């Protein structure tokens, strides 16, 4: 039976998410706003871009930043080691 | 042309938003019943995935490939408070039928901002905007190249050797390379 | 925040929909707002990771600082390096029952951990 | 009246220890020892090109246990589904007598090198491992070939099974195979 290889996908998904979610803050790359070109409103979609946060910024970060030290105490718990497979001292 | 695509797909939008919707409530509705055991990870997930979906949406049908705002006027069918019975199932949400004295404080989509006044006059009370925007342009280049140093960076011992196992299996019996 | 929570969906939903279906009938100085939004997004960002960091590498620093009383990855590995190996029936690892050499009778052990205000107060696994 | 099985295979020279480790504790209660052995491989043929199993191969340790071959060879058909099987049978010893015995009925030797290691108590079966030692007449693999033997009346064979189990145990880097 192989059910290790299940706990190393579960560890490795948990990490390719925490690096989207820490990848997931960088939509603003291609500029910064330094014009107002809302031709539809400016002042309740141009203007609330960032003023939307809560849906938009911190709607992935409260989740983004919650996995690491789940997955590390899921990791750690699920699989505590204690396979030294000798007990090197245990015996002596 | 493109004015009957835009509104086929505002239409779809709409569809898709009131099935959102929908199940948002539904799931809300089941977290009233089941009460116990409601993990925070759940509802933000749940707030996550109603959210974002309508937002995107939204966002997408009104800054891509829209005409110039000065031309094309707001103006709506008719204003006709009438009780009809073929009538209240088209409006989907809303306005099934229209009182006499809901026009005070009914008519502005009910405004919920109450915010933008007083963070207007906040901004107001400040009354130097060079060297602000040259720091913004230069953090937003800085992550533009954190970006793309990162999309750049991002794109088995064996110790049961076959031949060598056959090999020994042979010198175990057979006297060709054992001797 | 059930109910409040429910009723904040309900009224977000009847603005959105009323909304759709107005659109849907129609068609048938020195302000730097940006750089304020900007400025604001980066305030609640770093309160966000502030409330993390103080949520992650301060609640959990009590063994970091010195061995104090904690289950979590203090008692387990202790017990389990003294006495037995990991086994997982659900959370039953290495049940003492002299299996080893007895060949008399099996015997499992339901051994698990379980929470209490106290001070000083171990997993308390549970013939007897 | 008897037979034996055999799945053996090979591992990796450093790839010993952290095995070994596992392989101490899958049956055997405690206290993993080993041997060093002694190989009087011997041959008794000259009429049908069919010499017998005379490979005496015997610990060289502490005297008083006796030296003795076993009879290995002619696998017969069976095994349905399953793996090494060979009617067999086992022959104990006096001390050199059986050596002077061969001699004096006309043998001769058939090898001259030792292969020491370690041994692991399974349950109904045992396991080996071991590595050919490059030496002279007066003193090579590279390779600790290992085995799960296990020998046992006629029955109903159905042990096999379990042995098989053992091969999931050993699945890093360990197979059976056959030899032809």
């Amino acid at each position: 039976q192989s059910k290790e290889t299940l706990l190393q996908s579960y560890n490795k998904r948990l990490k390719d998410d925490i690096k989207s979610i820490m990848d997931n803050f960088t939509e603003i790359i291609k500029t910064a706003k330094i014009e107002d070109e809302t031709q539809v409103s400016r002042a309740t979609q141009g203007e609330q871009d960032n003023y939307e946060m809560h849906v938009r910024a911190a709607n992935i970060v409260r989740a983004g930043e919650s996995l690491m030290k789940l997955v590390s105490d899921l990791k750690q718990f699920l699989i505590l080691n204690d396979f030294p497979s000798v007990n090197e001292a245990i015996d002596q | 042309r493109e004015e009957k695509q835009l509104e086929a797909s505002l239409d779809a939008l709409l569809n898709q938003v009131a099935d959102l919707k929908n199940s948002l409530g539904s799931f809300i509705y089941k977290l009233e019943n089941e009460y116990d055991r409601l993990t925070w990870p759940s509802v933000l997930d749940s707030f996550a995935l109603l959210s974002g979906q309508l937002n995107t949406l939204n966002k997408v049908l009104k800054h891509e490939k829209t005409p110039l705002f000065r031309n094309q006027v707001i103006i709506p069918l008719v204003l006709s408070p009438d009780r009809d019975e073929d009538l209240m199932r088209q409006t989907e949400g809303r306005v099934p039928v229209f009182s006499h004295e809901v026009v005070p404080d009914h008519l502005r989509t009910k405004p919920d901002p109450e915010v933008e006044e007083q963070e207007k006059q906040l901004t107001t009370d400040a009354a130097g905007a060079d060297a602000a925007q040259k720091q913004i342009q230069s953090l937003n280049k800085m992550c533009s190249n954190l970006l793309e140093k990162i999309s750049k960076e991002e794109r088995n011992k064996q110790t049961f050797n076959p031949g060598d196992t056959n090999a020994l299996v042979a010198a175990v019996a057979f006297g060709k390379g054992l001797s | 925040w059930p109910w409040d929570s429910v009723r904040n969906n309900l009224r977000s939903a009847l603005t959105e929909m009323c909304v759709l279906y107005d659109v849907l009938s129609i068609v048938r100085s020195p302000q730097t707002l940006q750089l304020i939004s900007k400025k604001k997004s980066l305030a609640g960002a770093a309160q966000i990771l502030l409330k993390g960091a103080e949520r992650l590498t301060k609640s959990v620093a009590e063994n970091q600082e010195n061995k104090l009383q904690r289950d979590f990855n203090s008692e387990l590995l202790r017990l389990r390096q003294h006495w037995k190996l990991r086994k997982v029936g659900d959370k039953i690892l290495g049940d003492l029952s002299y299996r080893s050499a007895g060949s008399l009778f099996p015997h499992h052990g339901t051994f698990e951990v379980i929470k209490n205000t106290d001070i000083d107060l171990d997993k308390k696994i549970p013939l007897e | 009246n008897m037979m034996e099985y055999l799945l053996q295979g090979s591992v990796l020279d450093h790839s010993l220890e952290s095995l070994i480790h596992r392989l101490r504790g899958l049956c055997d209660n405690m206290e993993p020892e080993t041997f060093l052995d002694h190989e009087m491989v011997f041959l008794l043929k000259g009429q049908q090109a069919s010499p017998f199993v005379l490979r005496a191969r015997r610990s060289m340790d502490r005297a008083g246990a006796p030296w003795h071959l076993r009879y290995l060879g002619q696998p017969e058909m069976g095994d349905k589904n399953r793996h090494a099987l060979v009617r067999n049978c086992v022959d104990i010893a006096t001390s050199e007598n059986l050596t002077d015995f061969l001699m004096e009925m006309g043998f001769r030797m058939d090898h001259e090198f030792v292969a020491k290691g370690h041994l692991f108590r399974k349950g109904i079966m045992k396991v080996v491992v071991y590595k050919i030692f490059r030496i002279l007449v007066p003193g090579l693999s590279l390779s600790y070939l290992v085995e799960l033997s296990v020998v046992a009346p006629a029955g109903q064979d159905m042990v096999s099974d379990d042995m098989r189990n053992f091969a999931e145990q050993l699945k890093p880097l360990v197979h059976l195979e056959k030899i032809d």
